[PDB]
């Protein structure tokens, strides 16, 4: 089609599906939802498949998945790993602990939430939330991916 | 009773043949070849993985998954408001307010889990009387805002209408060993 | 032997449908596998079986093309499946 | 001049890579690892001397040859021998 | 003897690495070859041969190339 | 299973057999259908030289017994 | 000064270390990243409503967890399980050693950098949550074993697959055997690495692998035989010299040994009833308390209030994977327990480091904390 | 003409990396029981190219003199691509009568830009770890040379295009097979990739997006290259002149599987330690390449077989 | 399974081991879904006399 809005709405699609087909992901590795994800990198639900890396150093990171209680004592921390993360950067809240307290919400050592260190893309719920749960919660942040049109947004500001 | 693991029982004395045995390992690494054979027959082994959106892992009946409140078959909600739910649960996600209905029933005007808070125990599960709280079969209920995790009677009872075909076929099937 | 592989590879290939077929499946579902339909729901998904296959993949469910309005063509995610049909695709019970 | 096509282009695929890449998006001491470093160039030299041996192999000498180049292995060789004995090599 | 014998089975590169430095320095010296190094690559004729007045005082020059005089490589033939 | 590995490497070596089968058909098609001269000392720089001047311009055009 | 801490190692450690060169003279890990105040949370909550909390100290050993604070009240009960409990007990406790181990000896190489041992058992771990949900309906933090007893009865094909899986699983250790058992490269990484001396580790109260692996011989499995290990026959895999490698060797053994342990378990499963039968500690079954009056009053105290068991205070240690977990649970006769310090196989180990750790390089600290097995759920607590 | 040649020796060298890193995320995967990337596109044929765009696109770098941090990966891929300019694949691009030196030379130059990265990296450990490098690349130079050392001087030439003339009735292999090992294991150092690879070890990490991706299209298409020299000078591919095509087909069979190797190695073996890596070097592998080196200049002599220059 | 016999061989061969015997994957021989059901079995205590708590 002939449109100017057309090849920009083409574009970001291109832009979107590189972004959503490799998700680097970076795992902080606190509590045991760190565990239920290792189960994801492991071969029944593989995440690699996915395009997923099992293992990213917060720079080379898309996405980082806050597993387990984030205390008071390592909250100065991700903030750090977030800020440190390169532009392009989604953050996925995993367990009821990250997403909210969860048992531990009103310890005087748990962060009631990583939403109140971090801005949180995805939460996925559950005390050791599954790892298809987490898969979807990635595959949810697939569909948010692709929706997000930068480049249309550039061009009608 | 127990076993040595790494202990040489006793001196075997060097032969040359043992000798010529051991040295070729070091020096033609034969076990690290032995290594690469193990690898290279997985290879061939079929792969273990599941298409996740396509086929799903497999999960039992008293899989707790996520929260849903049930209703009679005639339509009256189960849950009565005796609120012990509330106080069974370990981490004070339940909030649950009551008043009689006009009905003149005892019903909860607002009852609300904090999924966030729930840990999953399946305790609410175990301690309805009314069996009105059940741990639904769906565990993907992932938000994108915090808000929508924290879940009204409306959200509830609305969930427990979705699923209450597979609750009722997951209760039947455990009943009888609770 | 090898020629056996073969054959029921082409026996998949040719299954699906045609070459439309084959698409379909290849691009969106990322496997060319041949099951028996077990059932199509209201909704549009139709679900397979292939008790042959290892536990984890004997049951699968290839979604629709539109569900509740939105397309379903690609983004595919779980929840479309029915509640009533999900716990015959997670297992929990061996009845369809 | 094939080579120097060859390579800037090498050069200007690098540099184009790079610049996309900035464009698109739109003290510490030690002995030991110091000591290797000379050992290493040590070595390095011995190399070159040992490095016209292909065309010193059909040098009509041939009996000086093989007396030369055997005479240096072996004395670098002893090099590294007296670097074992010697807590170097032993990091 | 004995620690040969252990060298052998622990630490079995520089045992091995001794005997090449060895039998490298051996074999050049025992052989019925060694001599022929010197002389194929000696005979490998690499520059012009430039060729000699003839005085007529010298019987063992060949006055042409393929004559029945002077060197020859029928050792480097069938070698 | 294995088999979908190979998709992949039979990309690999398509694009490893390619440049070795071009560099050696874009010389022969340069050098006229006879193989490059490799001068690798002067005399082959040379006797290549002295082809050029016996012919043409360039040394692949190779004058004969006719002539 | 190099602050190493998401750190290599596992869970959170930043482990202040000081380089003297590559060579690390001193360690100071700084712990306390995951303290979520588990024990002023549980004195808040109420015996049953803090199992829960027992099943997130050590994150890779659910049930063995929960199998000390299960004994531990119910010695302050003076009540006991009932005998088919006890057996699903030692099942799911081997199970979970099982399991423990498949996590600590494929994520320690993961650590040194061998990946493929880590995919070939994770595969054989969701095999075996899969008995956790298909028992309890958790993954992982199943709550399914009780104070008193266990919650709910094995469902009818759970003994079949248990043997299916082990029968099978011997082959799974021996393959990861083969690949990194003689490894000239692991074996030089693991081999004289950590060396701890047999009383120094009595000193430093490590008290687990760690213990055995010197050569000192204490299994609280069968010194003091909690639940039935007294009906079980198993060996005790005593390492001899305290390498990182004979401390691998000794729980390759023991996930070999649990295999013998599973076996007895389902070969001897005796029929009767899971949880004790007295309604004042163990909630009473569905039908009775939808039926009967004794039973709704019990059922609504002891969910709503709590078991109240007697005023007293307990020590009671089981060898969970890691080594002596125990709980110090203080008692009032309150429903809501006074004090629960739940010692940790893992504080003591992690003091070891700096000890342990002595004139290594950065790389050896890597394998130091790997076969520690040390998770920091259970040492931040 | 020339540059369509130019173009055919880098385009497909380049695609060829790409793929290598699928091949690299699927092998690996099937030995441990996963599919591995098959979902985007067919069978993950277009899952190379999609990260590498994620890469580009992430926003710049944010580092601390912005030039021995951009010279750097330049240098990389720069000197990686370069030294597929000589191999002789059938017959050579640019064919140097000097052509191994050049190979030894330009991977020697790789050492700079590590060196670079640090004192770019303004972290004092990074230099350390940077100069925890240039041992493994320097020292695994010094055997690596006199492995070739001992090898030219049974080919006659520094010439890479000679041993194809030298291969024509056995590999270098079945001579020389114990240096052949010793190749292999020092391609496997001087390409950081797994039983020796401490470069994403004890965390490189310090470049994001295009710097990454740089370096690393360089390390891969190295991959190839070493895996590639080692099909030439201890593996001969058969050579007709007649038909060279064949020559480059078995070069292309033989470098897929040593290429292969190597990511076979990776999965099966555990990293060794910064010392156990240098021991092994210093102690176990230069004296038996130093005394087979010796060897390498008398079985020529008193066996007559110097061979022949040119 | 579903292995070509050369595969397996292979397989075997190459790992050292007969994994056919043992294979991880999953296939019939795990305990079928909707397992009968089960009437578990009432414990001591139940017993209508003599049952005194005050005695136990
Ligand atoms: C390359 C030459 C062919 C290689 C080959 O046929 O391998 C499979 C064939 C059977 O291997 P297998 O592990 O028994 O296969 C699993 C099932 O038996 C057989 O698997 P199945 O029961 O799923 O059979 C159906 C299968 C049958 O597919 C095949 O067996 C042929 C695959 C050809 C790949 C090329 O077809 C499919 O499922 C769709 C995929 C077809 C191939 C996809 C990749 C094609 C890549 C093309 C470019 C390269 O390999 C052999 O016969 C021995 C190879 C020994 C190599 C050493
Ligand atoms: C920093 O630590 C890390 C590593 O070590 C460096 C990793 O390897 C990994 C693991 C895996 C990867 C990095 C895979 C990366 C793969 C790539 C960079 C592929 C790049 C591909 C390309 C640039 C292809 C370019 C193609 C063209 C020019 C086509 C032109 C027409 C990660 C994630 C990591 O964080
Ligand atoms: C077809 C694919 C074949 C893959 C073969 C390797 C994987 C299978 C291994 C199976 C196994 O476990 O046996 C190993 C066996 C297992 O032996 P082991 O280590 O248990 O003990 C036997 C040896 N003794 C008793 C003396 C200690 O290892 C060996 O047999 C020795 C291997 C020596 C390898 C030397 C280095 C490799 C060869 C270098 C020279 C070049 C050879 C050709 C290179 C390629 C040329 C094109
Ligand atoms: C050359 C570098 C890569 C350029 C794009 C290559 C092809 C991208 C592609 O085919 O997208 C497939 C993808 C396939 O993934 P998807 O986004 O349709 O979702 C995948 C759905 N499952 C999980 C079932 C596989 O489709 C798209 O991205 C649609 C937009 C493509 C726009 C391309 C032109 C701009
Ligand atoms: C005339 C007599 C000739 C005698 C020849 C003897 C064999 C030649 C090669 C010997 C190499 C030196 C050696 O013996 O091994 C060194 C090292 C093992 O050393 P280690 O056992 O730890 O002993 C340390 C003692 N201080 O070896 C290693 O640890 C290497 C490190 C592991 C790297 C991967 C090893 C597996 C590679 C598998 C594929 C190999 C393919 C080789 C050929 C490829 C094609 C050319
Ligand atoms: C040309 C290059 C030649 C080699 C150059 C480098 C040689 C270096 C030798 C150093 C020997 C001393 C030494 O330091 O090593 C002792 C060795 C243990 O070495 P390691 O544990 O690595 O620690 C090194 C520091 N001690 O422990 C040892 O004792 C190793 C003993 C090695 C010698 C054993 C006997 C070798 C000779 C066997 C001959 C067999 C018959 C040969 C016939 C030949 C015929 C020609
Ligand atoms: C980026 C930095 C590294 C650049 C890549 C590495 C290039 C290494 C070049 C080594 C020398 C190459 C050579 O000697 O070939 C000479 C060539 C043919 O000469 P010859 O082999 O003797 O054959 C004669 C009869 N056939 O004929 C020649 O005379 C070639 C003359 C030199 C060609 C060099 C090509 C450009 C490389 C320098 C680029 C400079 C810009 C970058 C500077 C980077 C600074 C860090
Ligand atoms: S959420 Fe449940 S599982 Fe995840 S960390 Fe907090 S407690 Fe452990
Ligand atoms: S227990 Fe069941 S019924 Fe009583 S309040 Fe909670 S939910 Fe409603």
């Amino acid at each position: 089609r002939s449109r100017a809005e057309y090849v920009v709405t083409k574009l970001d699609d291109l832009i979107n599906w590189a972004r959503r087909s490799s998700l680097w992901p970076m795992t902080f590795g606190l509590a045991c939802c760190a565990v239920e994800m290792m189960h994801m990198a492991a071969p029944r639900y593989d995440m690699d498949r996915f395009g997923v890396v099992f293992r990213a150093s917060p720079r080379q990171a898309d996405v980082m998945i806050v597993a387990g209680t984030l205390t008071n004592k390592m909250a100065p921390a991700l903030r750090k790993v977030y800020d440190q993360m390169p532009e392009p950067r989604y953050v996925v809240s995993m367990g009821s602990c990250a997403n909210g307290g969860g048992y531990y919400h009103y310890s005087y050592s748990v962060v009631r939430g990583c939403d109140r260190i971090v801005p949180v893309d995805i939460y996925v719920p559950g005390c050791p939330p599954t790892a298809e749960a987490l898969l979807y919660g990635i595959l949810q942040l697939q569909r948010k991916i692709k929706r997000e049109q930068k480049l249309k947004i550039w061009y009608r500001r | 009773t127990y076993k040595y693991v790494n202990k040489k029982e006793q001196e075997s004395e060097v032969d040359m043949k043992s000798a010529t045995d051991n040295a070729a390992r070091i020096l033609m690494w034969t076990e690290l070849i032995r290594g690469l054979g193990m690898t290279l027959s997985y290879l061939f082994r079929e792969p273990a993985t599941i298409n996740y959106p396509f086929e799903k892992g497999p999960l039992s009946p008293r899989f707790r998954g996520e929260h849903a409140l049930r209703r009679y078959p005639s339509g009256e909600e189960r849950c009565i408001a005796c609120k012990l739910c509330e106080a069974i649960c370990p981490a004070q996600a339940i909030t649950i307010e009551a008043e009689p209905r006009a009905d003149g029933s005892r019903r909860t005007t607002r009852y609300d889990i904090d999924m966030t808070k729930c840990i999953y125990c399946g305790f609410c599960q175990e301690a309805c009387p009314v069996d009105a709280i059940v741990e639904g079969p769906n565990f993907e209920f992932s938000t994108e805002t915090h808000e929508e995790l924290l879940y009204n009677k409306e959200k509830l009872l609305n969930n427990g209408d979705k699923w209450e075909a597979e609750i009722a076929a997951n209760i039947q099937a455990d009943y009888l060993y609770r | 032997e090898l020629v056996e592989v073969l054959k029921r590879g082409v026996q998949q290939v040719t299954g699906h449908g045609g070459l439309r077929g084959l698409l379909r499946v290849f691009f969106r579902a990322n496997d060319i596998r041949i099951g028996t339909l077990v059932g199509e729901d209201k909704y549009g998904n139709k679900y397979y079986e292939d008790n042959k296959q290892f536990f984890g993949r004997h049951r699968w469910v290839i979604y629709t093309t539109e569900m509740n309005g939105k397309n379903t063509f690609w983004d595919v995610d779980g929840s479309m499946v029915p509640p009533e049909w999900h716990r015959w695709l997670h297992c929990m019970t061996d009845d369809p | 001049m094939n080579l120097y096509t060859v390579i800037f282009i090498n050069i200007l695929l690098s540099l184009t890579l790079i610049l996309v890449a900035f464009w698109l998006p739109q003290l510490p001491f030690s002995m030991k690892f110091f000591l290797v470093a000379i050992t290493f160039l040590l070595f390095d030299l011995e190399i070159a001397l040992l490095l016209p041996l292909p065309w010193a192999i059909q040098t009509i000498k041939t009996s000086t040859m093989m007396i030369m180049a055997f005479i240096l292995v072996t004395i670098l060789s002893l090099g590294l021998a007296y670097e074992w004995t010697q807590k170097g090599l032993e990091w | 003897s004995a620690f040969l014998k252990n060298a052998w089975a622990k630490e079995p590169v520089l045992v091995v690495s001794f005997s090449v430095w060895g039998l490298a320095i051996i074999m050049p010296m025992i052989s019925p070859y060694t001599k022929y190094a010197s002389m194929i690559n000696k005979a490998t004729p690499y520059n012009y041969p430039v060729p000699v007045r003839d005085d007529g005082n010298m019987p063992d020059v060949p006055s042409h190339p393929q004559d029945p005089l002077g060197p020859s490589l029928d050792w480097l033939k069938n070698l | 299973m294995w088999f979908e590995i190979l998709p992949g490497l039979a990309i690999m070596g398509v694009c490893l057999v390619i440049p070795g089968v071009s560099t050696a058909y874009i010389h022969k098609f340069t050098n006229g259908g006879k193989e490059k001269r490799v001068a690798r000392v002067q005399y082959q720089w040379y006797l290549m030289e002295r082809d050029r001047r016996i012919s043409g311009v360039n040394r692949y055009y190779v004058s004969k017994g006719l002539e | 000064t190099l602050n190493f801490g998401h750190p290599a190692a596992h869970g959170v450690l930043r482990l202040v270390l000081e380089l003297s060169g590559e060579m690390v003279r001193k360690c100071d890990p700084h712990i306390g990243l995951l303290h979520r105040g588990t024990e002023k949370l549980i004195e808040y909550k109420t015996y049953l409503q803090a199992l829960p909390y027992f099943d997130r100290l050590d994150y890779v050993s659910m049930m063995c967890n929960e199998q000390a604070y299960s004994i531990a009240v119910e010695k302050l009960l003076n009540i006991q399980p009932p005998p088919r409990a006890q057996w699903i007990r030692v099942l799911f406790g081997e199970i979970t050693r099982i399991l423990n181990h498949i996590m600590a000896v494929t994520t320690h190489a993961l650590d040194i950098g061998a990946m493929t041992p880590f995919f070939w058992m994770f595969e054989e771990r969701e095999k075996m949550f899969e008995f956790y949900e298909r028992v309890s309906g958790a993954r992982m933090h199943a709550a399914y074993i009780r104070p008193g007893g266990v919650h709910q009865d094995l469902p009818l094909g759970l003994l079949d697959d248990i043997y299916e899986f082990s029968k099978n699983f011997s082959l799974r250790i021996d393959e990861v055997e083969e690949m990194l058992t003689n490894n000239r490269i692991w074996r030089n990484r693991t081999v004289d690495i950590g060396v701890v001396t047999a009383e120094d580790a009595l000193n430093y109260g490590f008290s687990g692998v760690m213990l055995r692996g010197s050569g000192i011989q204490w299994d609280l499995r069968k010194t003091q035989p909690y639940d039935v290990y007294d009906q079980v026959e198993f060996d005790v895999p005593i390492g001899s010299r305290g390498d990182c490698y004979d401390r691998y060797l000794c729980r390759v053994e023991e996930m070999r040994q649990s295999l013998r342990i599973i076996e007895q378990c389902l070969n001897k499963m005796p029929p009767g009833e899971i949880k004790v039968d007295d309604a004042k500690v163990s909630p009473p079954k569905r039908a009775e308390m939808k039926t009967s009056m004794e039973s709704l009053i019990h059922h609504f105290k002891l969910y709503t209030e709590g078991y109240q068991v007697p005023p007293g205070a307990t020590y009671t240690a089981i060898e969970a994977p890691k080594g002596e977990f125990g709980v110090y649970l203080v008692s009032d006769g309150s429903s809501r327990p006074y004090r629960c310090k739940i010692k940790a196989p893992g504080f003591a180990h992690l003091a070891g480091l700096d000890k342990m750790s002595k004139g290594h390089m950065l790389a050896d600290v890597v394998a130091i904390i790997g076969t520690q097995d040390i998770v920091f759920g259970e040492i931040d607590r | 003409m020339f540059f369509i040649n130019i173009l055919t020796l880098l385009v497909p060298i380049l695609i060829a990396m790409a793929f290598l890193t699928l091949v690299e995320r699927k092998i690996l995967g099937y030995m441990q029981l996963r599919k591995g990337p098959n979902i985007v596109g067919p069978y993950g044929i277009l899952q190379p190219f999609a990260d590498a765009m994620k890469l580009f696109m992430k926003e710049p770098m944010r580092p601390l003199s912005m030039s021995l941090f951009i010279i750097a990966p330049t240098l990389s891929l720069t000197l990686a691509l370069s030294l597929w300019v000589p191999l002789p694949m059938p017959h050579p691009l640019i064919n140097l009568n000097l052509g191994i030196l050049f190979i030894l030379a330009t991977s020697s130059l790789s050492v700079y830009s590590i060196l670079w990265s640090g004192w770019a990296s303004n972290s004092k450990y990074s230099l350390f770890g940077a100069l925890r490098a240039v041992a493994q690349t320097i020292s695994y130079e010094v055997t690596m040379a006199i492995i070739l050392l001992s090898v030219l001087l049974m080919n006659g030439s520094y010439s890479l295009q000679t041993l194809i003339t030298t291969q024509e009735h056995m590999w270098l292999l079945l001579p020389a097979w114990p240096m052949a090992m010793m190749w292999f294991i020092s391609t496997l150092a001087e390409t950081n990739r797994a039983p020796f690879d401490l470069t994403e070890g004890e965390s490189n990490v310090e470049y994001a997006a295009g710097p990454f991706a740089l370096f690393f299209m360089a390390e891969y298409t190295n991959i190839i290259l070493m895996n590639a020299l080692t099909t030439i000078i201890f593996l001969g591919p058969l050579y007709y002149i007649n038909l060279p095509e064949l020559y480059s087909t078995n070069f292309m069979m033989e470098a897929l599987l040593l290429s292969s190797t190597f990511l076979w190695i990776r999965a099966s073996y555990p990293r060794f330690r910064y010392d156990q890596l240098m021991h092994l070097l210093w102690k176990n592998f230069l004296p038996l390449t130093l005394a087979l080196c010796m060897w390498h200049i008398s079985l020529p002599i008193f066996t007559a077989g110097v061979p022949p220059y040119m | 399974a579903s292995a070509t016999r050369v595969i397996q061989k292979l397989r075997n061969w190459a790992s050292g081991q007969d994994l056919q015997a043992k294979l991880q994957l999953r296939y019939q021989e795990i305990a079928k879904r909707t397992q009968p059901p089960p009437k578990l079995p009432v414990g001591p205590s139940h017993k209508l006399s003599n049952n005194y708590y005050c005695t136990r």
